[PDB]
């Protein structure tokens, strides 16, 4: 019956092998010499891509009897792979076929889930289930895309997760997906996304490899890490395994990936290239995720074509060719062991001990939250939180090179706070890792890591000198009792009276002159430089000035103001040398290096819009103030065009009311031009690049129109 | 790589408010690299106006890169040449494509509408006939419509090019014979450059 | 070298007196091994009764080896396949190109003649309509007859797929006006598979 196997640990190494290449599927065929038994150890799952095959062959036997046991002695579990269609669906769908049977009820969904895992699961003694999401197995009605049974198989999908898988009664067999679909784009992914052990992700070729490319961006899409980045949502990056395809025997043009080294010309009697290196797979086998943590592993598809050489690129035209690489082999699954192996020399994979976390409770708290690899540490980019008391050391914290968020939360036993005992990204930085994968022709940037220290009752240091912080956010300084030293020196904060931050800073403070006084050794804060951001909105919102035959920069006069990430305004330089003496224990914190210029942001490449008494635009800064006239100056941002970050009123001598367009929403009421076109002439904007405003055909065209509303008309344009 | 240049839907350019478009598609292009850059000319005029379709979802085999642009009706009907010039890393060259309006004499299409067969009217539907000859070029749309409201169940032949020189076709509008001898109105309407505002009808009833 | 495998004209698998063809082109052939074999197969059966076309006039530069293959009527309507497997010395392996009849239920022309529209009667000549619709599949022809003399100048459009599966067709006869009121008989001869001797008539005269 049931024979007990040790759980999946490791990296694992998958692999679909096709049915009919089995020796007992077909006797007539004669040229089968495969079979599914000789997977060896280093095999973890073994697929059952069914097709072709007969449905009572003799496989089916072999299977059940000689096979399975096999592979459960040595150590490989068998799963069945039925397509996304098995779930719902009507188009050769097997189980769901028979809907009389099996009705689109909440209790006829319960009944298929059951019948689906009889069937294929139990009845062969198998290990697990997968399921194939794809667009070549989306459940269809009459050669077309069924949408309530997508909608269905949703339904059906989490029946079966309650049955088998992790959320299951019976959780000795596997519950499986593979797809080749992206996260957002499968929408099984959401609804069972817990009801999964294990996401198979087919990414055959150097369209999976690279990513396919987008022409509107002329940049890759759909890469290696966009598609896990979606998945890291929904899965742990351990259930994360990725897929490469051998060889298929006569294959054709859309299906020719070139994972597996190729046949060389010369070699016209060999096709057979057990060499794993230079190819896909192998780089496969070492690949990582830069965030998250390391991946569950990798699989082949068509493993009976293990070693065989993939037919040259050149005959990939010709449908009709007989190449040596098209015949059967008999492959001993050289490299499947090969690809396994180099993926056990993989350090990464290498667990976490008292090495790195020499408490026992940070060590238990990691493995919880983070995970269970030393890789994982380099690449985490999620909350930790630290909320268990009996924790005495946090050594190792700087393992976390990509830490998203770290919560200390009533940890009393806690002293000293540096840089040795946080994470490596308590200050920016840029990405460390190195991918091992094939691209086309810069590293990215790690988000310093949050922190949020509260609770810590016998904390008594807190350096954080040369991290480059925002804020003090996250640190309450009211729980923090038994505070004596502090360090916040060479940061970017903003230590003004009124801030948040000085709020935390003075209330740090008061405890520190209890213990041990304040001084410059015991308090350190000095050499800030804080970040100039842009204001949301402007105060100077208008002008008046004289009839002079003199011009003026209206972007110096109404568009300025460096806010910070507290909120101070410096609107002026002296506004800066004011914020430059805010002198706290008879000494600045800001640093002198920092002038106003460095702090400063600049407004060029801001674009503006002088609109005059007669609504005449025009897009200059200069303005010429010898005429008399009133403006609305409309200020836009470099990136949004559309949306004025900012609106002025300027007015050189006597104010006139601004007007009013009269012919906007005019109801044209004949004209020898086009009614639609001649709208387009009221609509209130010019119209895209690529409209079409023209009238009519004749050079000469007529325009009769009625007015929106009754005024008084004083100027055209 | 292989480019095929298209010319603008014929009832496209003969209306203003429509928008007419030359579609430059690109295929067979190189999967190693998969960088193109169109360029598009308007008898020398380079415009920068076009529009790259984003890339569908071919399932594998060969890129499609797809590349539209709007022309103006009047340079159309003018008969300028708009010319794509692809340009690919794996090309030695760029490969130029170009096209432009038939170019010959215009001629007014002779519209006329035919009622069913005297035989047809035993059966239950009546097919409504719009003959339309001695018309060039072949660029041309024929629509139906009942009492104003635009017909479903009709279809136009292809341009067929007659003996004298000119094309012309047959438009079969499928209706119930009820409509018919009830006493409707049917409506032919031919679109051509050489009409006036390119647009003319002929209707049609029982007798 | 590319290979194009062409069907038989409808005319000739219809007429048991004419002798249909199924022709083989192959164009870009090489020019340094210019040696082409073909072999001609009908469902496996492979026959060695073609003929090899003498290279027509050509205007140079790319040679265009034809190869007819005459065919019996009977297994072209019973849609056997013929394939055209091409050899060059050139090419690395043959090409194969494989042709049969449209495979679907074959349904009966509904023939009806169409006179000249009220409008078309003020000019000097009259265009006689035959609307065929309601056929499957597209293989059809048609031909005018006035006064049992074959007519000559009259044009027919492509088969045109219908809304319902099947395909229709007009064709336009233009005749002088003086012969239609005088009071002369045409007559529009089609001709389907699906007919009694592929065959079928319908007369048109003035009323
Ligand atoms: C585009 O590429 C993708 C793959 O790439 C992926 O997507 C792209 C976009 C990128 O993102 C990539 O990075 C990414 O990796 C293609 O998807 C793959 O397509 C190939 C075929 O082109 C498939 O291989 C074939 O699989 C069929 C199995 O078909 C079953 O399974 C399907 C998937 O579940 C399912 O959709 C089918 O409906 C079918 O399902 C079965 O249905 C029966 C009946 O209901 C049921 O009883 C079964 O239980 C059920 N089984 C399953 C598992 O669902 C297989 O049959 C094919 O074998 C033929 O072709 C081989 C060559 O490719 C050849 O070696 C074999 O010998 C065999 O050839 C036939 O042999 C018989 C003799 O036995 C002979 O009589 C025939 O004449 C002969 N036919 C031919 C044509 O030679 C083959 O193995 C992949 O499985 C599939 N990927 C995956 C992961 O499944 C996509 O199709 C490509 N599209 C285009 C347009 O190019």
């Amino acid at each position: 019956e049931k024979i007990p196997m040790k759980p999946l640990h490791g990296p694992l190494y998958g692999g679909y092998f096709r049915t009919w290449h089995d020796k007992t599927s077909d006797p007539t065929e004669k040229d089968k010499v495969n079979s599914m038994g000789e997977l060896p150890k280093e095999v973890d799952l073994a697929f059952i891509f069914h097709d072709w095959t007969k449905d009572y062959s003799l496989f089916w036997k072999e299977l059940a009897t000689k096979h399975v046991p096999k592979l459960n002695k040595q150590g490989t579990r068998v799963i069945r792979t039925i397509p996304w269609r098995f779930l719902a669906g009507g188009d050769n769908s097997g189980i769901a076929e028979d809907t009389s049977k099996y009705p689109n009820t909440p209790e006829g969904n319960k009944a298929l889930a059951k019948a689906i895992v009889d069937e294929y699961v139990y009845k062969y003694n198998l290990d697990g289930l997968d399921v194939a999401v794809l667009h070549d197995s989306i459940p269809k009605v009459d050669k077309k895309e069924d949408t309530a049974g997508v909608e269905r198989s949703i339904q059906v999908f989490e029946e079966i997760g309650k049955l088998i898988g992790p959320k299951g009664v019976d959780k000795s067999r596997l519950f499986i997906m593979d797809s080749t679909y992206m996260a957002d784009k499968n929408p099984l992914i959401e609804r069972g996304a817990p009801y999964i052990n294990l996401l198979l992700v087919q990414v055959y070729g150097s369209q999976g490899e690279k990513g396919g490319w987008e022409p509107v961006s002329n940049r890759p899409e759909k890469t290696m890490e966009e598609r896990w980045q979606g998945y890291s949502k929904y899965i742990r990056p351990e259930q994360y395994m990725i897929g490469f395809s051998f060889y298929e025997e006569n294959a054709q043009e859309g299906n020719l990936w070139y994972d597996i080294n190729s046949r060389k010309d010369e070699d016209k009697a060999n096709g057979i290239n057990t060499d794993i290196t230079g190819t896909r797979a192998e780089r496969y086998a070492r690949w990582q995720p830069k965030t998250g943590g390391v991946k569950g592993g990798i699989f082949s598809y068509a493993i009976d074509r293990d070693g065989v050489a993939h037919q040259p690129k050149k005959y990939a035209k010709q449908k009709e060719f007989k190449d040596a690489t098209d015949n059967i082999f008999h492959s001993d699954y050289s490299v499947s062991k090969a690809l396994k192996t180099v993926m056990l020399k993989d350090k990464s994979y290498d667990l976490i001990d008292e090495k790195d976390f020499p408490d026992k409770a940070l060590r238990e708290a990691v493995m919880a939250q983070v995970g269970t690899r030393k890789g994982d540490l380099e690449r985490f980019n999620g909350t930790l939180r630290l909320d268990n008391p009996a924790i005495q050391s946090l050594e190792g914290l700087n393992k976390f090179k990509k830490l998203a968020q770290l919560d200390l939360i009533g940890l009393s036993r806690i002293t000293k706070l540096d840089r040795s005992v946080l994470p490596a990204n308590m200050k920016p930085g840029k990405d460390t890792l190195e991918t091992v994968l094939e691209t086309y022709k810069e590293p990215a940037t790690i988000p310093p890591v949050s922190l949020k220290v509260s609770g810590l009752t016998g904390l008594k240091e807190l350096d954080l000198s040369g991290f480059d912080r925002e804020t003090l956010a996250g640190l309450d300084a009211a729980t923090l009792t038994s505070l004596e030293k502090v360090d916040i020196s060479g940061n970017k904060l903003d230590l003004a009276p009124g801030t948040e931050n000085r709020q935390i800073f003075d209330t740090m403070l008061s405890t520190i002159s209890n213990h041990v006084g304040s001084n410059e050794q015991t308090v350190k804060f000095d050499k800030q430089k804080p970040t100039g951001h842009y204001p949301d909105t402007y105060g100077k919102t208008s002008l008046r000035l004289p009839v002079a035959n003199e011009k003026v920069d209206l972007q110096s006069q109404l568009l300025f103001g460096t806010v910070t990430n507290q909120g101070t305004l410096i609107n002026s330089e002296a506004d800066y040398k004011a914020y430059q003496n805010h002198k706290i224990a008879g000494r600045s914190f800001v640093d002198s290096n920092y002038h106003y210029n460095n702090f400063k942001v600049s407004y060029e490449n801001y674009t503006v819009k002088v609109t005059d008494s007669t609504l005449g635009t025009t897009t200059d800064k200069t303005l010429a103030t010898d005429k008399e006239e009133t403006y609305k100056v409309d200020f836009f941002s470099p990136a949004d065009k559309t949306k004025a970050v900012h609106t002025a009123k300027v007015i050189v001598g006597d104010e006139k009311t601004m007007m009013v367009n009269l012919a906007e929403g005019a109801t044209v009421i004949g004209g020898s031009a086009d009614p639609v076109n001649a709208r387009k002439v009221f609509d209130g904007q010019l119209g895209s690049e690529t409209d079409n405003i023209s009238l009519g055909w004749d050079s000469k065209q007529s325009i009769i129109f009625k007015l929106k509303e009754d005024g008084l008309i004083k100027h055209w344009r | 790589p292989s480019v095929f240049l298209f010319p603008p839907k014929p009832k496209d350019t003969l209306m203003i408010s429509r928008t007419p478009e030359v579609t430059c598609v690109v295929v067979d292009v190189s999967h190693e690299d998969p960088e193109v850059k169109f360029n598009w000319y308007v008898d020398g005029v380079e415009v920068h106006n076009a529009k790259t379709k984003p890339r569908e979802e071919q399932y594998n085999s060969t890129y499609r890169v797809v590349s539209v642009l709007t022309v103006l009706h009047q340079d159309w009907l003018n008969g300028k040449e708009y010319k794509c010039k692809v340009s690919n890393k794996a090309l030695p060259a760029p490969i130029e494509k170009t096209i432009s309006k038939a170019k010959g004499q215009p001629r007014e299409p002779q519209v006329y509408t035919l009622p069913p067969s005297r035989e047809e009217m035993t059966k239950n539907q009546v097919s409504l006939t719009c003959l339309v000859k001695g018309f060039y070029p072949s660029d041309i749309a024929v629509e139906w419509r009942s009492n104003g409201q635009p017909e479903n169940n009709y279809k136009t032949t292809p341009p067929v090019l007659d003996s004298d020189g000119s094309f012309f076709l047959y438009s079969k509008l499928t209706v119930d014979k009820s409509r018919w001898q009830q006493g409707n109105v049917f409506s032919c309407s031919v679109m051509h450059e050489a009409l006036h505002n390119h647009y003319t009808q002929k209707s049609l009833s029982l007798s």
